[PDB]
């Protein structure tokens, strides 16, 4: 028990005010331990994408940690699965990218996908157009917010074949 | 032997499930015997079997002078767990009340003696429909596919409509729809549904299921059950059955074929003359055409990712009735 | 309530004086010189029992009384079936007929001064306000007097959490406030209020989300753009929170307009404690001197639709309309009371008298209305008078089937008869004539509008809860009572044999299975007189054959019903020696292996039903024999030479009801086809084709006539693809009633019209669900010129007709 989830620190109730920009610095050091994780080994698809599956450790690290038709549906139970994954059920680095899409889209938004349209639905109409958070009041001035943006919604592709890799995503963020 | 608890036992709670579901005004259920179920089904295990999936087995069967389907559960994969026991009599018992229609498959009765109620119904004469078609030895033709479209969408609105108290299951797969000498389509096991309470349109269904592929997937991100949850998957009931792809389609590498994406990039890309299962375009094409045309937009229309735009059963069975205007 | 027992009593001797078996015996003398001053006593025990009420010396004896005429109606039906030596009985009534006369002198001037009911045959149905809407107007007037005021608040206070808010949505959906103005709010806040759904569901109609926020920016979002426009607001189930809240809620809301607010409660919170636009706080519970009396006329009348045709009763129907004030179910329960007599002022100023006195003495605002109807109670008919205060015995709100209690009526024989109108058309004759006065009211009704089930009042099952508890009649929380009846886990205390134990009835509040244990079965047994015995919607863990085979010991049993009952794979053994046994019902049983041959072998009993149950061996042989069947449905005339036939039904006379099932060839026989031709007064026929493969059946079922007169026709599955060629108006004149149930038939043929010079003149139609049927709406008129109406609920290829989706949702149609 390090800290517990992002969720019990980013949709934590009451306030929260968390940080300053280093929130994407905890994304860069996620998907740097996942590249070599679930790339540069034989084959590994990490499966249980979901921000209950990212974690914090003392510096604030979020190591990923603990990861045939079934008819009850228990991978990707909220908006992180993917539209090619309910069609197909393959697991793929596509799907992924797409989970870490969303969880960009949770580290700059700090919403979720309930109904009270969805996460995805409301954000990508949503595009200059930064005023879409306002838990901070200084939100904007990181300036890389538009250009994460645009790197959050070249990764939520509806098609599969014009996927981002996981490793060439981490050094546009920086 | 321990039949005769099997036999109380089990006949306690299909009586307390049954009138608590309908005031015990049941439809005449009959009774059959150890010995007859088995001399119908031969050991369990013969060409006699005719279709598989999770928790049942679909036979054929032959009672005295009289042939019959036959459905059996897994004794294996329901016993342990308390919700696919409480699931299942709500299936026996949902079909015993759907016995009075005459686009459901007639239920007949059950036997007892078993770990778990293996029950007869009406005897359809061709086997149970594959994810394409006839499943016996021989294809079938083009209006017999309409027939099924539009008595497949009116069993779908009784389940939908019927009582105060309304139902969903949530999944309608060709794999289910059996079907009989006359060519009529007799959908079955009523087996997978919840009855949402009085009044509520909405309820937070805490298992999402059923048959992958047909999942309708705001509902799968959301995670609550609406009236929309089986229009979305009758439309890929419906394209299924008018262009013979299976929904897990492969073309030689990682099955990766959205059957829904395929057609709606080929709406703007192919279209329209290559949708057809082609097997089938020996057909005279004379103004059936058009209402091929007519039912893939409207299956189309009612998979879209908002569900305000989608039609309720009660829209899609009635239009799907006035395509027969080609008479 | 000795009323019932005295006559019930008298009815009983004067159908055993005529056995004529036993003449040498001094007690068959002794039965006149009991009925003689019997009838003696006759003469005033309605004023000895409205007498009874405030007066403690007179129940202290006639319950000893009413307990000998039970006792002495026991020993003399122990007589009937005795084939012995019966004569240790004449002085035990010479110790009892030494017993009554010093309860008969004591009572010579506290009066000083025939159990058939007159008015029980004509049912009027007096729901005609029941099922409140005659509050629309009013309540749109209010509506339209928002701006005359300056913010109207609409509390519909007092009742409240119990049904009513279905007044309010005809005001969500009329015609006038709907073109003009903007649109209503709407709230769902009960008795919980969560601080999420109670002002934020006022917004989230236009997109308000549910997100952790204050009470404020939303009250300062939500209120504004309302400069001079109609507008409605909504709420439910107020309480101390939301009224010290609301108060900045609904003054922050702006005025110079009106605007509307309807709060429908149970509290009272809102129309009086801060007292805002609260003159309309009238609630139509009490009314006007002409809003009340002119209904009341409707309820009493009801023969002229409600009129005065002499001016002088309206006299005492205004001095007892307002002394009552005007509260609805009293004004109605003397309404019902007041159909009967009509006759002559003096009674009315009598029973007048009979309300004023009693209210002279009361003093609150809740027991005027209990003691209002017990006058009206007490003023029935005496055979009635205590088979009314058997629905005592059901929980609160339970919807009570017709076919248990008017067999419980029926078996132990709160019903009597002699001149050939036999059993039902005096069950249901002494019902509806306890529906004619407003103590019980229908529920729900069929296509034909026979009754089905019905409810009671809170307010009068705690006035004949109380009846119930100073007769020794029920509750069994102290064992002196008269029968007993079980519902879901309340004889755990395992409730003894009592000898007095008339009966017991299953009792369940449609949804629930009382699961009963093997002991009580022995407690059952262990009893001697037990006429009525009906265990309905229960299970058990042991199979009815091995315990339920201690029953030939009693004898004196008139009614068993088990219907629904999973544990009775076979009738029992050991019913061959017991007689009566007036009426016996497995109603929907499924699992009846054989149904025993000694059964025909007593020639007394009434109803047999044995119905939808696909499992039998379908009859015995000789089930002609007996004489008095009147109701015997399910039937499944057996093989060739098996069973019972078709044939050796024409033996009998005495039916009304039939219900048969044709499965295979071998059912019907082909010189049998005609065996139903002349049967004189069998009313309501029943077919169920339900297993129906054998394509010969149709062919061969075709002729198969039924008596030219009949009521109800009801064929329900029947397997074949055009009409039976026999229903016709050159077959049948006078039927009345019609229903098909699921089929898979196509067309009818010709003559099933044949209008030429004859036509059907029934009234009611149902096709239920059928999907084959293409027929003409206009045809239907122009072949049966007679339609109360005609239901239809799932049949395609039939838009010829009126109602307004044909194939899915059933319109009724009544004819106007």
């Amino acid at each position: 028990m390090p800290k517990g989830s992002l969720e019990n620190h980013l949709f934590r109730r009451g306030a929260q005010p968390l940080t300053w920009a280093i929130r994407m610095k905890v994304a860069v050091g996620a998907a740097k331990g996942l590249t070599f994780l679930h790339e540069a080994k034989s084959q590994v698809i990490y499966r249980d994408f979901k921000a209950a599956n990212i974690l914090l450790d003392a510096d604030f690290n979020a190591k990923l940690s603990d990861f045939t038709h079934v008819s009850t549906k228990v991978i990707g139970t909220h908006g992180y699965a993917a539209p090619e994954y309910v069609a197909t059920g393959r697991l793929t680095a596509k799907s992924d990218v797409y989970s870490f899409g969303v969880v960009l889209l949770e580290l700059i938004s700090g919403r979720r996908a309930m109904d009270n349209y969805s996460l995805v639905d409301w954000a990508t109409p949503y595009l200059l157009f930064r005023i879409m958070d306002t838990k901070l009041g200084g939100q904007y001035p990181q300036k890389g917010a538009f250009t994460a943006a645009n790197l959050a919604l070249q990764c939520l592709n509806p098609d599969a074949k014009l996927r981002p890799k996981m490793s060439e995503v981490l050094v546009t963020l920086e | 032997d321990k039949a005769k608890r099997w036999f109380l036992d089990n006949g306690s709670i299909f009586l307390r499930e049954l009138v608590a579901d309908c005031n015990g005004k049941s439809i005449p259920i009959r009774s059959f015997s150890p010995e007859q179920i088995l001399k119908a089904t031969n050991n369990f295990d013969s060409s006699c079997f005719v279709s598989q999936d999770v928790y049942y087995k679909w036979y054929r069967g032959e009672i005295e002078d009289r042939s019959y389907m036959i459905k059996r559960f897994s004794e294996d994969e329901i016993t342990g767990k308390r919700h696919r026991v409480k699931e299942v009599y709500n299936d026996i018992v949902l079909s015993a009340r759907m016995s009075n229609h005459s686009n459901f498959l007639q239920l007949l009765g059950c036997c007892l003696e078993f770990p778990f109620p293996v029950l007869v119904f009406e005897f359809a004469e061709h086997g149970a429909m594959n994810q394409r078609g006839g499943v016996i030895v021989n294809l079938l033709p083009w209006s017999v596919r309409l027939k099924i479209g539009k008595e497949i969408a009116n069993a779908v609105t009784y389940l939908h409509t019927a009582f105060p108290k309304i139902i969903i299951h949530r999944d309608v797969k060709p794999m289910h729809v059996f079907l009989d000498k006359n060519w009529t389509a007799k959908l079955s096991d009523l087996s997978f549904s919840i009855s949402l309470p009085e009044g509520k349109s909405r309820i937070e269904a805490e298992w999402v299921l059923g048959t992958f592929g047909y999942i309708d997937p705001l509902y799968h991100k959301t995670c609550f059950v609406t009236e929309y949850t089986d229009v979305y998957s009758f439309g890929i009931c419906l394209l299924v059955i008018i262009t013979g792809k299976p929904a897990i389609m492969t073309i030689s590498d990682g099955d990766l074929q959205g059957i829904l994406s395929l057609v709606r990039e080929l709406c703007e890309n192919g279209k329209l003359d290559e949708v057809i299962d082609p097997r089938l375009m020996k057909d005279i094409t004379s103004g059936q055409r058009l209402q091929v045309e007519a039912c893939v937009v409207l299956a189309l229309r009612c998979c879209k990712e908002r569900d305000e735009d989608r039609p309720k059963m009660i829209q899609v069975a009635k239009e799907l009735k006035q395509i027969e205007a080609s008479l | 309530m000795v009323d019932a027992v005295v006559t019930v009593f008298l009815e009983k001797t004067l159908n055993i004086l005529e056995e004529k078996g036993r003449t040498v015996s001094d007690y068959r003398k002794q039965l006149e010189d009991l009925q003689s001053e019997l009838k003696y006593m006759q003469s005033f025990l309605k004023d000895a029992e409205r007498q009874k009420r405030t007066n403690e010396t007179l129940r202290t004896l006639v319950a000893d009384l009413r307990e000998l005429v039970y006792e002495a109606e026991d020993i003399l039906v122990d007589c009937q079936l005795a084939d012995g030596d019966d004569g240790n009985e004449q002085r035990s009534s010479n110790a009892w007929l030494s017993r009554l006369h010093p309860a008969r002198v004591p009572l010579q001037y506290k009066k000083s001064k025939n159990g058939t009911d007159r008015w029980s045959s004509p049912v009027y149905d007096h729901t005609q306000v029941v099922g409140l809407e005659g509050d629309k107007r009013k309540i749109k007037e209010w509506l339209f007097r928002s701006n005359d005021s300056q913010l109207l608040i609409m509390a519909f206070v007092g009742m409240g959490g119990l049904g009513k808010t279905t007044i309010a949505q005809e005001v969500f959906n009329d015609k006038e406030i709907e073109h003009r103005f903007e649109r209503r709010i709407w709230v769902s806040v009960s008795q919980t209020f969560t601080e999420e759904q109670i002002m934020r569901s006022i917004l989230r109609n236009l997109g308000d989300a549910s997100v952790g926020d204050d009470i404020g920016t939303l009250l300062r979002k939500i209120q504004q753009y309302l400069l001079g426009k109609r507008y409605l607001i909504v709420m439910d189930d107020v309480w101390d929170k939301n009224l010290s809240w609301w108060d900045k809620i609904y003054q922050g809301l702006p005025r110079g307009q009106g605007g509307s607010v309807i709060v429908t409660t149970r509290s009272e919170s809102v129309a009086k404690r801060v007292q805002a636009r609260d003159d309309k706080t009238h609630r139509p519970e009490l009314l006007s001197p002409d809003n009340s009396w002119l209904l009341f006329c409707n309820v009493a009348f009801a023969a002229n639709d409600g009129t005065c045709e002499r001016p002088e009763l309206e006299d005492v129907g205004k001095e007892i309309v307002t002394k009552c004030k005007g509260l609805p179910l009293t004004i109605k329960a003397v309404g019902g009371l007041l159909l009967c007599k009509d006759h002559v002022y003096h009674e009315w100023r009598r029973i007048a008298e009979h309300f004023q006195d009693e209210l002279r003495g009361n003093t609150s605002e809740t027991d005027n209305v209990m003691s209002s109807l017990q006058l009206s109670y007490d003023e029935l008919p005496s055979h009635l008078k205590s088979c009314i205060l058997t629905l005592s015995l059901y929980p609160e709100d339970c919807v009570i089937p017709k076919q248990q209690l008017v067999h419980g009526w029926i078996g132990e024989g709160f019903v009597m008869w002699r001149n050939g109108r036999s059993a039902t058309e005096s069950g249901e004759d002494c019902f509806s004539g306890l529906t004619n006065r407003c103590l019980i009211e229908v529920v729900d009704k069929t296509y034909s509008g026979t009754i089905i089930t019905c409810k009671i009042h809170d307010m009068v099952r705690d006035l004949v809860i109380d009846i119930a508890k100073k007769d020794s009649f029920s509750n069994p929380e102290g064992l002196n009572c008269r029968h007993l009846g079980i519902s879901g886990n309340f004889d755990e205390k395992q409730i003894k044999v009592n000898h007095k134990l008339r009966g017991v009835v299953s009792t369940t509040k449609t949804g629930e299975v009382n699961k009963l244990n093997s002991d009580l079965a022995k407690k059952f047994t262990d009893c001697k007189y037990l006429r009525v015995l009906d265990i309905s919607k229960s299970i058990f863990d042991a199979p009815l054959s091995e315990i339920l085979d201690e029953i030939a010991s009693l004898q004196h049993l008139a009614c068993l019903s088990l219907s629904n009952t999973h544990p009775l794979i076979q009738f029992p053994r050991s019913m061959e020696d017991l007689h009566n046994l007036q009426i016996l019902d497995a109603s929907y049983c499924q699992n009846l292996k054989q149904l025993q041959p000694c059964i025909v072998l007593f020639k007394k009993l009434l109803v047999l039903d044995m119905t939808n149950c696909g499992s039998l061996e379908c009859f015995p042989k000789g089930i002609g024999s007996l004489v008095k069947l009147e109701v015997l449905l399910g039937f499944k005339p057996a093989r060739s030479n098996n069973g019972c036939k078709l044939s050796e039904v024409k033996n009998l006379t005495n039916l009304r009801k039939l219900g048969l099932s044709l499965t295979r060839g071998d059912q019907i026989e082909e010189e049998e086809l005609d065996s139903l031709i002349n049967l004189s007064k069998l009313m309501s026929i029943s077919i169920n084709c339900y297993d129906s493969y054998g394509d010969d059946l149709i062919t061969k079922i075709d002729a198969l006539t039924p008596p030219h007169q009949l009521h109800e026709l009801s064929l329900q599955f029947y397997p074949g693809k055009s009409s039976p060629s026999w229903l016709s108006p050159h077959k049948l004149p006078m039927l009345r009633y019609m229903s098909i149930c699921s089929g898979n038939l196509v067309k009818m043929q010709e003559p099933f019209w044949g209008n030429e010079n004859t036509h059907w003149r029934i009234e009611g139609l149902m096709l239920s669900s059928l999907s084959d049927l293409d027929m003409d709406w206009e045809v239907l008129q122009q072949s049966m010129p007679y339609l109360r109406t005609v239901t239809a609920n799932w049949c395609p290829e039939l838009e010829s007709f009126a109602i307004e989706d044909v194939g899915f949702r059933g319109g009724v149609w009544m004819k106007t």
